[PDB]
């Protein structure tokens, strides 16, 4: 299958070389994998979804989301036509305000939730936890994400967006998760990105277009953005029976595109995601 | 505790 005029970073997911403006993909789209969003919340009213979204669960007061970043990076993982899992199924956990902030015990909390969770729905391909979130390091915060990954869930995490190194960040600097570094168009590591030996590979992560609340879009930029790219594209894999949950990440890291990028820091991963389609 |  084959996206024309896609925004740039499912064109550059499905690329060698950057510049494309076509997203090209298996029709499969990863249907019958399931990706948690823990984050604001989703508007799952929109459009975009399909009806393939869903709160599930909700720290606050209500469900909803009044930010737009959760239904932001959702989009991303999996609507229509901002997606890059077309046909997964998302689940929405909300653990930050609607100011886009959580105590860590909240967040902690909607880990443990997920991991629980899962095991009440039928996602026969296989189950994403996306977490586009992060704060000062936190040993019961990486253990949370650890415990996640542990589970059974293929855990992506956002480095960070301090222009540092991500070792001191939670829960980026969990190593048994994945960790995701944000790059532009042109190839060169966001300006904003963490970096360091954490990492274990970079995504689309500036100006990027997807769904808003009030059923709207509008581009916005980080390793938040980044990060549903590649949860997108595990449960992508998942679906194509490429990869499992445990090794995901690595086989992401392995099948990634490599050395392409500029700016990236000696110790740092030069490893762009990558679905390697050929039609 | 974002804002990320
Ligand atoms: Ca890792």
């Amino acid at each position: 299958a084959a996206q024309t005029n896609a925004p740039w970073g499912l064109a550059r997911i499905s690329s060698t070389s950057p510049g494309t403006s076509t997203y090209y993909y298996d029709e499969s789209a990863g249907q019958g994998s399931c990706v948690y969003v823990i984050d604001t919340g989703i508007e799952a009213s929109h459009p975009e979804f399909e009806g393939r979204a869903q709160m599930v669960k909700t720290y606050y007061y209500s469900s909803r989301d009044g930010n737009g970043h959760g239904t932001h990076c959702a989009g991303t993982v999996g609507s229509r036509t901002y997606g890059v899992a077309k046909k997964t199924q998302l689940f929405g956990v909300k653990v930050l305000d609607d100011n886009g902030s959580g105590q860590y015990s909240t967040i902690i909390a909607g880990m443990d939730f997920v991991a629980s969770d899962k095991n009440n729905r039928n996602c026969p391909k296989g189950v994403v936890a996306s977490l586009s979130l992060g704060g000062g390091y936190s040993s019961s915060v990486n253990s949370a994400a650890a415990r996640l990954q542990s589970s059974g869930v293929m855990v992506a995490v956002a480095a960070g967006n301090n222009n540092a190194d991500a070792r001191n960040y939670s829960p980026a600097s969990e190593p048994s998760v994945c960790t995701v570094g944000a790059s532009d168009r042109y190839d060169r590591r966001s300006s904003f990105s963490n970096y360091g030996s954490v990492l274990d590979i970079f995504g689309p992560g500036t100006d990027i277009l997807s769904t808003w609340i009030g059923g709207s879009t509008r581009s916005i930029s980080g390793t938040s953005m980044a990060t549903p790219h590649v949860a997108g594209l595990a449960a992508y894999l998942m679906t194509l029976g490429k990869t499992t949950a445990a090794s995901a990440c690595r086989y992401i890291a392995d099948t990634a595109n490599k050395g392409d990028l500029s700016n990236i820091p000696f110790g740092t991963v030069n490893l762009l995601a990558y679905n390697n389609y050929q039609a | 505790v974002l804002l990320h």
